């Protein structure tokens, strides 16, 4: 909060511009921000901070390390993207960003499905990830890994459950690394439980859900809660497309959708209506 | 078990005809138990008087032919001749017998060529219009290699192209026919019968009429409307305690079942789900864009007018 | 001229089946249609295709015209192995009657005017050559597997003497365009089905006796008693494509904030049967869905 | 990985030479070089070890066990592995047993991965090749698995559809080496093991498990206790108990598809929390979102008063159809005997005019009038080329 307060606060964004240590201290500055806004145990500010140095330039000597392309081996022009600046016994640890950057991505964009605005990823990793990584291949399977647990946690916490994508991250080879704790680890663990029960709603064929009343908290899953405030917010809607006539005192949902593939049929019938209208209003303008 | 498509049967017939005898060279693939010749093309041999064969024919065509391929989805399988089929007969046989031999070539991977013969006249007294044939004694070179033959049926595809045959066979009972816009719908008691009649109305001339129709609408209104009345009249002969013989005893039957169906699926229904009524909304949509498109033809039509 | 009354062998897919074996779906010009005059009329019973891609990624330089010659090259062996023989006696096959496109999502502007009615019917009177559109199994089995026949306009000497020009503020652009327009050829038709060929024979002689009739029985009876699967299929693909085509006409006619340049006047492309066969379509639906829900109630 | 497979790939598998390119250029001793090379792939093949192929089979079993794949080296293995293992040239003693130990490798890699169709394929082919003894029960065994997975290609689960063609696309690629050229399923790998040894030998306990597993059963958790049975023992097969944790998914999913079909809809829940297996043994914390993730099919699974309800099959109405249909007025079954009799009149009626046999004359007729035609038109061709061109 203190530090971004006060880089808002004293106008300092228009001297990075010219004079070239201050633009390295700028991304240093900004990297460490985001880092520390994941780590105390919030998504936004930290995806906003911490997307915005990313993805992009590739490119990264902006912090350190690393010297751009190309450089080294040309030739006496080195020693400028290796005296601007880098810093030594700092950097801060990269690997710590990258696991920050992903996790942040995580929470905050699976959950910008309704369904079926299909989505152009808001990450460089993440668009790449199904061309790439995922894909549909590599060879054949087969996490646990490294880096491909964020990819199995991302399968697994789109459908299904949770329980899965826990597993993955808690352990087992992601986290531990954070030196801001534990603490770091369980506000990360409710904002995984508050998005998992976000996507897990939407979907379930094509609603039922409250499958039942207590479990509902049990199950998605961590005990047992506020319950009201959580569940209620994470429901709520209404926009968009219809739930619910809910009962709070029963604790059950009767959604009364009408419905999926109905309501995309008529959003084509009305896009396609608009287009025509407009065309047959320039005519008669002519 | 030969595999032909049926564009195929139909390029035979032109090429069985109509010059005295002709002759080609037939290409396609084999798949374990089945030879699938796909497509053909002709050549000018006399198969009669031995010509041109040699086996420096055989050799030169198939150069030529797989130049103008490349695909190893038709290479060559066979050969395809105008008539003779046993009586004559040798003419034949002995083009065959010359081929393989001298040359040695190509397109194997057994020893091997499949044969059509195909009548050029029409006839169908005691002849097969075409015929296929599968060395067999294959002696593997005896001269110039020699063979016996063993018969194989014809058959035909596979997916829709043979059964597109069939359903245009099938449709005359009025007009001779494609496939062609409007019709069809196809879930049959109902329209089936639809489409028949429309297809009876549609021409007659394109049109000797204004206002308005009494064809169509009315004959599939009275099959409705002759089945709603006669499914009453069925059940009204069951519902005086009779549940043996009155109809026959039969039509009763059925109609109990019918009656007991709906009355179970319409109970079930309203409410956990409401499904058929929400396919009727959805026809309504259907029905709402299809009112749409006709304003929007309509709209154009005027623009077009005010615009010639 | 050579394309009065086209009899056709089709339901065998005579033309359609041979472009089906060289693949499909495609998306652009594709060959030649091959056919001969025999009693009456013009059968049409063959097509080969001259095969052009130019190496999409990354061009540069002449790979794009190595690839144009060569396929002129293949184009003409192919044409040669069936023309040949016919020239030397008879056999069959001559003679281009025709060109043809694999089921694209709709036959465009340039693709008519340009590369076909530019100068080649022009250096044609009286069009004997049939530009055909297919789109059949794509876009939703029954009302679309016949068939688009047309004939391509254009002579071409009153907007090209110089050069080609559009407004903008159409009027005087459009009466030109309307003669042009009138020679041909708008969309327009060629007869189909109303022959019988009598090379059928081979076809109707199987099968019957056995496994074919027995199995296509079957299946019809199973199709009948079905429907539900298919009906997802069909109906919310085809608001795409026509969504999809309508939102160009749109952009086309309506360029944006302005004025034409329209067709002027409209339309050698596909709009106005589009909007027809729209209708078609879903009435087709509409009705099948109501004879569905009448035999329940 | 890489080096090494590069070795065998440079060595005989697929060889050029290389170089030369003969000549001799400018430098000598060209020859001596290839001459050995030669020499080396000739000696290979069959002289009469490979300890090659154990140290093959050593080295991928290794590299997938290890952290598991990446992009690794585990998938350029397999295809060399896959050059390699066309061993032809020569036959067949030396190059049979090098073609069991190389099929158990491929086989048993598939199952660590997922996947499992590939396995159900390379095991069928390791049954072909061998099978007395301990090998036989061995591929006895296997056959629990080629029951238990592959009877569905693609699908679920919305969102999704590109994935999964890609998927599909990817598995006939790895097909093609392998030695299809679509991924293997269903009907047809049943069908292939009926035609050989490999189902008929086999076990009779195994081929009754695999009865059980493959047609339709109820009492349902009878028969998936009797199975849980015979997979902890009965061979007395340690395969069998690593194979039964996706046996027990399975055979719910099986239950799942019975319910719906058969029978329009029903409360399914306890009884299936049940079959799990008694009590002391559930909470419903995650036996039923086992139950509810469970579904082969899309349908409704999902209530929360208790049981399920599922909306499909629509069995009432197919039924109602075919009752109205039969007798209406007849009408259905006389008008289509008429179609069906009147399209062989037709068919015989043409082909008779066609023929000899009603007419003969309208044929010839027409072929009369198209061959002057055709040589009319094709004339007309030839003079407007020919005037053109002088």
């Amino acid at each position: 909060r203190d530090g971004r307060d006060l880089v808002l606060r004293s106008g300092v964004e228009e001297t990075v511009e010219k004079s070239v240590h201050l633009a390295i201290l700028y991304n240093r500055v900004i990297a460490q921000l985001g880092l520390a806004s994941f780590a105390a145990g919030d998504v936004i500010q930290a995806y906003n901070l911490l997307s915005s140095l990313w993805s992009n330039r590739n490119h990264d000597v902006l912090i350190s390390q690393r010297m751009p392309d190309y450089v080294k081996e040309n030739d006496e022009e080195e020693l400028k993207f290796r005296d601007l600046l880098v810093p030594p016994h700092a950097y801060i640890q990269h690997a710590q960003l990258e696991l920050a950057t992903m996790l942040s991505t995580l929470v905050v964009d699976t959950p910008k499905e309704a369904k079926k605005p299909y989505e152009g990823s808001r990450h460089q990793s993440y668009f790449f990830r199904i061309i790439n990584q995922m894909a549909y291949q590599p060879l054949l399977g087969d996490p646990v890994e490294f880096r491909e647990q964020l990819t199995a946690a991302y399968i697994n916490l789109k459908l299904g459950d949770y329980a899965k994508a826990s597993e993955v991250i808690k352990n087992m080879g992601a986290w531990s690394m954070m030196p801001n704790g534990d603490e770091a680890l369980k506000t990360f663990l409710q904002h995984l439980k508050e998005a998992a029960l976000r996507i897990f709603c939407y979907n379930n064929r094509c609603n039922f859900a409250t499958i039942s009343v207590d479990l509902m908290m049990k199950k998605y899953g961590l005990n047992e809660n506020e319950v009201k405030c959580i569940i209620n917010d994470i429901i709520s809607e209404s926009n968009s497309s219809l739930i619910a006539f809910w009962d709070r005192e029963d604790k059950y949902l009767h959604v009364d959708r009408s419905n999926t593939s109905r309501l995309q049929y008529l959003v084509e019938g009305i896009a396609e209506s608009v287009v025509e209208v407009a065309q047959y209003s320039e005519r008669r303008v002519r | 078990t030969l595999v032909l498509p049926p564009f195929v049967a139909a390029a035979i017939v032109e090429h069985a005809k109509r010059r005295r005898n002709s002759a080609g060279y037939l290409v396609g693939s084999r798949s374990g138990n089945q030879i699938t010749v796909t497509d053909y093309i002709p050549c000018t041999h006399e198969s009669t008087s031995d010509v041109r064969t040699r086996a420096y024919a055989e050799e030169l065509k198939e150069r030529v032919a797989l130049k103008k391929c490349y695909t190893p989805s038709i290479t060559l399988v066979g050969w395809y001749a105008a008539a003779t089929p046993e009586p004559g007969k040798e003419r034949a046989f002995d083009l065959w017998c010359q081929a393989p031999g001298a040359s040695f070539s190509k397109i194997r991977s057994h020893n091997q060529a499949v044969m059509l013969l195909g009548r050029m006249p029409t006839a169908a007294d005691l002849s097969i219009r075409w015929e296929a044939y599968i060395t067999s004694n294959m002696n593997d070179g005896d001269s110039l290699q020699c063979e016996r033959m063993q018969q194989l049926t014809v058959c035909v595809e596979a997916e829709t192209p043979s059964m597109n045959v069939l359903l245009a066979e099938m449709i005359s009972k009025t007009l001779y026919n494609g496939s062609m816009p409007y019709p069809t719908n196809r879930i049959t008691n109902l329209d089936r019968v639809a489409v028949e009649a429309e297809s009876r109305e549609a021409e007659f001339g394109r049109k000797d009429n204004s206002r308005n129709d009494a064809e169509p609408r009315p004959v599939e209104a009275a099959l409705l409307n002759v089945q709603n009345k006669l499914h009453q009249a069925i059940s009204h002969a069951r519902a005086i305690l009779v549940s043996g013989n009155k109809n026959k005893s039969e039509r009763q039957n059925e109609s109990a079942a019918v009656v007991e169906n709906y009355e179970a699926i319409l109970a079930e229904k309203s409410q956990q789900s409401s499904r058929d009524d929400f396919i009727t909304e959805s026809y309504k949509d259907a029905l709402m864009i299809k009112y749409t498109a006709a304003l929007l033809r309509r709209h154009v039509m005027e623009i077009e007018r005010h615009g010639r | 001229p050579m394309a009065q009354r086209m009899r056709i062998s089709f339901s065998a897919l005579t033309c359609l089946g041979s472009y089906a074996q060289n693949a499909t779906c495609h998306y652009a010009l594709f060959g030649r249609l091959c056919g001969v005059q025999l009693n009456e009329t013009i059968e049409v019973t063959n097509v080969l295709p001259p095969v052009i891609n130019p190496r999409p990624p990354e061009d540069e330089t002449p790979e794009q015209r190595e690839k144009r010659l060569l396929a002129q090259q293949r184009e003409e062996r192919q044409m040669y192995e069936r023309m040949g023989k016919m020239f030397f006696k008879e056999e069959l096959d001559s003679y281009h009657v025709g060109y043809f496109a694999i089921c694209s999502a709709y036959t465009n502007a340039p693709y008519s005017v340009r590369t076909v009615q530019q100068l080649a019917q022009l250096a044609l009177d009286g069009n004997p050559s049939v530009l055909v559109v297919y789109d059949p199994f794509r876009t939703s089995l029954m009302g679309k597997l016949y068939l688009r026949a047309f004939v391509p306009t254009r002579e071409y000497v009153e907007f090209y003497t110089r050069l080609t020009d559009k407004r903008n503020i159409l009027r005087e652009n459009r009466l030109m365009r309307e003669c042009n327009v009138g020679k041909g050829g708008v969309l327009r038709e060629v007869k189909v089905e109303v022959d019988v060929d009598e090379y059928q024979l081979l076809c109707l002689s199987g099968f019957n006796v056995a496994p074919l009739s027995s199995t296509c029985r079957t299946l019809h009876s199973e199709v009948m008693t079905d429907y539900m699967a298919a009906l997802i299929e069909s109906v919310r693909h085809n608001a795409d494509e026509l969504s999809r085509g309508l939102h160009s006409e749109s952009y086309f006619s309506q360029k944006e904030e302005s004025y034409g340049p329209l067709g002027q006047r409209i339309d050698t492309l596909l709009k106005l049967m589009q909007l027809r066969e729209q209708t078609q379509h879903l009435e087709s639906l509409c009705d099948g869905v109501l004879l569905n829900t009448s035999l329940l109630r | 990985g890489r080096i090494a497979d590069a070795y065998v790939r440079f060595f005989r598998r697929f060889l050029l030479s290389p170089i030369p390119s003969i000549v001799e250029t400018d430098n000598p001793h060209l020859i001596t070089m290839h001459k050995e090379l030669e020499a080396d792939r000739e000696d290979f093949y069959k002289e009469k070890p490979n300890t090659d192929r154990a140290v093959r089979v050593f080295c991928h079993l290794l590299q997938t066990l290890t952290e598991m794949n990446s992009w690794h080296a585990a998938w350029s293995t397999l295809q060399c592995f896959t050059r390699v293992m066309q061993e032809i040239t020569q036959h067949p003693d030396p190059s049979r047993e090098c073609q069991i130990i190389a099929n158990s490798a491929m086989a048993a890699v598939f199952w660590k991965c997922s996947h499992y169709a590939f396995h159900a394929h390379c095991l069928g082919v390791a049954a072909f090749l061998t099978g007395n003894g301990g090998e036989a029960a061995a591929a006895a065994s296997r056959a629990v698995l080629a029951t238990l997975c592959v009877p569905n290609t693609n699908k679920e689960r919305r969102n999704f559809e590109r994935g999964s063609d890609s998927v599909f696309e990817k598995n006939a690629r790895i097909a093609q080496l392998f030695g299809l050229q679509s991924a293997p399923a269903g009907l047809a790998l049943w069908q292939r093991l009926q035609r050989m040894q490999v189902f008929q030998k086999a076990f009779p306990e195994v081929q009754a498990l695999d009865g059980l597993l493959r047609n339709e059963m109820s009492d349902e958790n009878i028969a998936r206790q009797a199975i849980k049975q015979l997979s902890i023992i009965v061979q007395k097969d340690p395969s069998l108990e690593m194979y039964e944790k996706p046996l027990r998914k399975v055979v719910i999913q099986r239950y799942l598809e019975c319910m719906a079909v058969r029978t329009t809809r029903v409360e399914a829940s306890s009884l299936q929390i049940g079959e799990n297996e008694a009590s002391e043994e559930v909470y419903i914390h995650e036996i039923e979102p086992y139950i509810l993730n469970e579904s082969g099919i899309a349908v409704e699974i999902d209530h929360k008063t208790g049981f399920i309800s599922f909306s499909n099959t629509t069995k009432m109405r197919v039924l109602e159809a075919f009752d109205a249909l039969a007798e209406r007025v007849d009408f259905h079954p006389p008008a289509l005997r008429r179609k069906l009799d009147i399209r062989p009149e037709h068919l015989l009626r043409a082909h008779d005019r066609s023929s000899i046999i009603h007419r003969l004359q309208h044929t010839c007729e027409e072929t009369a009038e198209a061959r002057r035609q055709s040589a009319k038109e094709r004339e007309e061709a030839e003079r407007e080329n020919a005037r053109l061109e002088r």
